[PDB]
RNA sequence: GUAUGUCUAAAGUUAGCUCUUAUUUACUAACAAACUAG
RNA sequence: GAAUCUCUUUGCCUUUUGGCUUAGAUCAAGUGUAGUAUCUGUUCUUUGUAACAUGUUACAAUACCAUUUUUUGGCAGGACGGGAAGAGGAGACGUCGCGACCCUCGCAGGUCGCUUGAUGUUUCUUCUUCCCGUUC
């Protein structure tokens, strides 16, 4: 019984909130490495943090000769490499 | 890729240097021989001729196909 | 002609104060004492001060668990 | 890992091929004696070469830790050392006897053994050393220790005496009243364990120590090695032991409950078994026919 | 001799600190669960940015990839 | 096994050049080429990116931190045209 | 289960690869390695907005778009790939 | 793993480099499958011109992911 | 130490357990501080 | 009803004591070295699919985030170009080239200029006029 020591730890562990954000269907933020911050839905999660999400919100910052704008995109669909991944954070 | 033998590899590295060489093989963690390799740097312009080079698969990010064979 | 993890421990008896180095990260270091480790060099020091490299001050944070992909270099005073 | 299939071909001699050995740490060519023809090496598949210069057939071909060259023991009273890469002639021991197998010391090229028949055993240079005359009968099979600086005989007497780096004294000779010989034995890789065959059918065990007594339970009993010169053999690092016998079978163990594990119908008494030092799963052997089947 | 998950599942149930790899950000929360590969999960996280809070956050998660250290407070 | 850490394997005993990840060059003689990439380098002489060239006597570098070998060209004959 | 072999489900599928030196791929993946290694087809790479390194690497290739015929990518460079919206 | 053979740079004053383009010269006292490499006699070499002698006799010990390369001073 | 016993190509016959390691004890020695055998 | 196989008991002795005399006779009084044998003490372990002539090749299934590789030490008329002239880009370190008074002399590029040759680190701080191309 080799998955149910996998999947048990990765119960109670520290992949809850990508477990329950999933199950609960409520959106997580994530912040990426290069400060892509994403509110997005989950729908699969992965043992790297791979995450397949949906109705993705993507904002980022863009600096200039002025006070910084703001730029974000929606994505209706995106798989997510977990290598970028930082923080996990549940919304109430 | 086991396709991609004996072609003429435009690859792209990590510094954005990139080398055309004919692959010569390549393995699990896609390091790379190259027969007669240049490298150029800053892209005709600023190229060296390395010769055959090994390239290991930390540094590649992308790989394309440059031309046919003989 | 002592392999690295039996050169680690000899800080943990001793209990010898610690400057530990970090990676990629040149203007702090943080100087503890060794209190625990593991296979991969996560290190758990205690009485953990840090150092800015560009006089040297000192935070202190005490109990730190540092990861071991940071560490660098270990040394002692 | 165990040998369970007969896998390549190798047809060497269609006389017996009755020496093979490798070559130490680097598992890149063999040795194989015939009855009539002379020596032959096969790789991994492919042949290099004869060494003409023999006449009868030969019972041992023994290489050095310097792996250049090997030392062929033929029936005809003479000892050749040839070379690997050309083949030439270092010396032409003609003897009195019909020797034995004739082995290097590890740590010299020079330092050199060869066992006879007339229950004598010449140590040599690059050109007689010191003579070596304590068993009463016809000297049957050689070793020596960790990196050599000792060395071990034994005969067609029960006895095996352990001699010294140039010394004619033995510190043990090992002897009871219910064994047979000790016709070949061969060093275990952890060099601690001292195997040898014996015509009980039976693979005996002994230490490398001072207080020099052997282990129980360590006899490896379902044999037919009564009237062949068979050999022993180890895996990598001393995970099992293959050895051949007369029913054209081959047959491994274990160590700690020494059972047996693989009765294979080889296609003629298989005797000479060898494993690679490379592949750790895979042994080459070969009968009286020729053909070098490899499991 | 506290060995890191000894010392770690030990911490669970207490305010911590973790500095990020990056030093633009920390989180002060208390430590929920930790694997055996250390990925952290924070609860009533408190973002702490070049060592000034930066906001309350609530129930949060740590990658390993970032965790330079993690501290008692 | 991997035929690039095969192919320099066979390298030893001849000149190479070793590129390094922060962008120095060694070129040196190669004798001992580890599984893992590493490779011990005899008589280096060795250019920094800014252009500082030095000799050396013995240099050794990791794996992760090379990011290129440059074998002599007496090598893709064979045995690797198979 | 592995989500190495989700990618694996996606052959001939149009998707937007964004690498992480700010490379945008856009084109079909033919197939996918598992260890994500992408090789792709008919694809034109963008390097958007900033116009501020990697640039360096788009004008390397035939390539600011270009399009080139066959594009192998490693799979540790992807940040996250895009997939159709029909999907 | 193979063991990464420095038994010829054992006991012998070695010249680290070190990401952050630090460079820390030593003599060698152990090493094992991560190049984790254990110095005695350490010494930092810093940037202008001081040459930080950090642990005399204590046996420092570097973490082989941060470890550039090595040069043996001596043959 | 005898009695006595055994070996010895010059000559070619036709196709609980596995283990390292030390102390102790027992039997043996014409081995040592000019000679003693059934 | 005729008989085979397996047991139990009995009978045969089945590897089943093969001379004599004064029980035939008398029993260490060391050590060291060594050999043999045994005990005790001590430490470790517990497959389908396709193509070609049984073989070969190709593609999938089964077997797999911890420092050297793939689960990131990352991030922060008007315009344009070139060449020349006038007025208020420059210095280092190397790395390859156009000339040569030089070297060198044969079939298996080193040195010196550049009299405004190219090129990557590393510190500091444009306007006017003419000529030639592109665009509206
Ligand atoms: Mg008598």
């Amino acid at each position: 019984e080799l998955e149910e020591l996998e999947e048990f730890e990765f119960k109670h562990g520290p992949m809850s909130l990508i477990n329950d954000a999933m199950v609960t269907r409520t959106p997580v933020i994530i912040s990426l490495r290069n400060n892509h911050k994403i509110i997005a839905r989950v729908k699969a999660f992965d043992r790297h943090c791979n995450m397949v999400l949906e109705n993705v919100k993507e904002l980022w910052t863009e600096k200039k000769g002025k006070n910084v704008i703001n730029r974000e995109r929606f994505i209706s669909k995106l798989f997510l490499r977990g290598d970028s991944v930082i923080v996990v954070l549940k919304t109430p | 890729l086991a396709n991609l033998i004996d072609y003429k590899l435009r690859v792209l590295t990590q510094d954005g240097r990139v080398y055309i060489g004919q692959l010569m093989a390549f393995d699990k963690h896609m390091n790379l021989v190259l027969n007669e390799c240049i490298e150029e740097r800053v892209p005709k312009v600023e190229k060296r001729v390395l010769g055959l080079t090994i390239l290991r698969g930390e540094q590649i990010l992308s790989t394309v196909v440059e031309d046919k064979p003989l | 002609m002592v392999p690295p993890i039996n050169c680690i421990f000899n800080f943990l008896q001793q209990q010898t104060p610690v400057t530990i180095w970090l990676f990629e990260q040149i203007g702090i270091r943080i100087k503890g004492k060794i209190v625990g480790f593991d296979e991969f060099m996560n290190v758990v020091i205690d009485e953990a001060v840090e150092i800015p490299v560009n006089v040297e001050k000192g935070t202190p944070l005490g109990k730190i668990l540092l990861k071991g992909d940071n560490i660098t270099l270990i040394t002692s005073a | 890992y165990l040998p369970k299939k007969v896998i390549r071909n190798y047809p060497g001699h269609p006389e017996g091929t009755t020496a093979l050995k490798f070559l130490p740490k680097t598992g890149h060519l063999i040795l194989s004696g015939g009855n009539d023809h002379t020596i032959k090496i096969w790789d991994f598949y492919e042949c290099l070469r004869d060494f003409q210069g023999h006449n009868k057939p030969i019972k041992a071909l023994r290489f050095t830790e310097d792996c250049q060259s090997f030392l062929s023991s033929s029936f005809d009273r003479s000892v050749k050392i040839w070379d690997t890469e050309t083949g030439k002639v270092k010396t032409r021991l003609h003897l009195n006897s019909t020797p034995a197998d004739v082995e290097s010391r590890p740590t010299n090229p020079h330092e050199f053994i060869v066992g006879l028949s007339n229950s004598k055993i010449l140590h040599y240079d690059d050109g007689l050393v010191q003579t070596y005359d304590h068993h009463l009968s016809s000297i049957l099979a050689l070793k020596y220790f960790p990196d050599g600086s000792k060395f071990i005989s034994s005969s067609e007497d029960k006895t095996v005496r352990i001699w010294e780096n140039q010394i004619n004294v033995p510190i043990k000779q090992i002897s009871d009243t219910a064994q047979h010989s000790m016709p070949f034995l061969n060093v275990h890789p952890s060099q601690n364990y001292f195997c040898a065959q014996s015509m009980d059918n039976r693979i005996y065990s002994f230490s490398l120590k001072p207080k020099y007594k052997r282990h129980p339970k360590k006899i490896f009993k379902g044999h037919s090695s009564a009237g062949y010169g068979i050999s022993l053999a180890f895996s990598g690092d001393g995970r099992y032991i293959c050895s051949g016998d007369s029913k054209s079978r081959l047959f491994t163990w274990d160590w700690n409950t020494s059972r047996l594990l693989n009765n294979i119908k080889i296609p003629k008494p298989i005797t000479q078994v060898d494993w690679h030092p490379q592949e750790t799963s895979k042994v080459i052997c070969s009968g009286a026919a020729g053909k070098i089947y490899v499991c | 001799p506290v060995n890191p998950k000894p010392f770690l599942k030990g911490l669970v149930n207490h305010r911590v600190g973790v500095k990020l790899k990056f030093n633009s950000t920390e989180y002060r929360g208390t430590l929920v669960s930790t694997d055996n590969y250390f990925n952290l999960q924070l609860n009533e996280a408190e973002e702490f940015v070049a060592g000034v809070s930066h906001g309350t956050l609530g129930e949060i998660f740590i990658r390993c990839n970032n965790v330079l250290y993690i501290r008692e407070l | 096994n991997g035929i690039p850490v095969k192919l320099l394997n066979e390298a030893q005993g001849h000149i190479v050049s070793l590129e390094l990840t922060t962008g120095a060059t060694y070129r040196g003689k190669l004798v001992e080429s580890e599984d893992s990439m590493n490779v011990q380098l005899r008589d280096v002489i060795a250019t920094e990116p800014q252009g500082a060239v030095t000799h050396m006597d013995q240099i050794f570098v990791r794996g992760s931190q090379i990011k290129f070998i440059v074998v002599p060209d007496l090598l893709k004959n064979a045995p690797l045209f198979k | 289960m592995k989500l190495v072999n989700f990618l694996k489900k996606l052959r001939n599928e149009q998707v937007t690869i964004e690498l992480k030196n700010g490379t945008t791929v856009w084109g079909t993946l033919q197939s996918v390695s598992p260890q994500m290694n992408a090789i792709l087809t008919d694809v034109k790479l963008t390097l958007p907005q900033p116009r501020l390194i990697a640039m360096a690497s788009l004008y390397l290739t035939g390539g600011n778009i270009a399009s080139l015929q066959y594009i192998n990518i490693r799979g540790n460079t992807i940040r996250q790939i895009i997939l159709p919206d029909s999907l | 793993v193979s063991t990464p053979e420095l038994k010829k740079y054992m006991d012998k004053k070695i010249l680290l480099n070190i990401n952050g383009s630090r460079k820390v010269a030593g003599i060698l006292r152990g090493y094992d499958i991560f190049l984790n490499v254990v110095l005695d006699d350490a010494m930092e070499i810093n940037g202008e011109d001081p040459a930080n002698n950090h642990q005399l006799g204590l046996q420092t010990v570097i973490r082989g992911n941060s470890i550039i390369s090595l040069e043996a001073l001596d043959a």
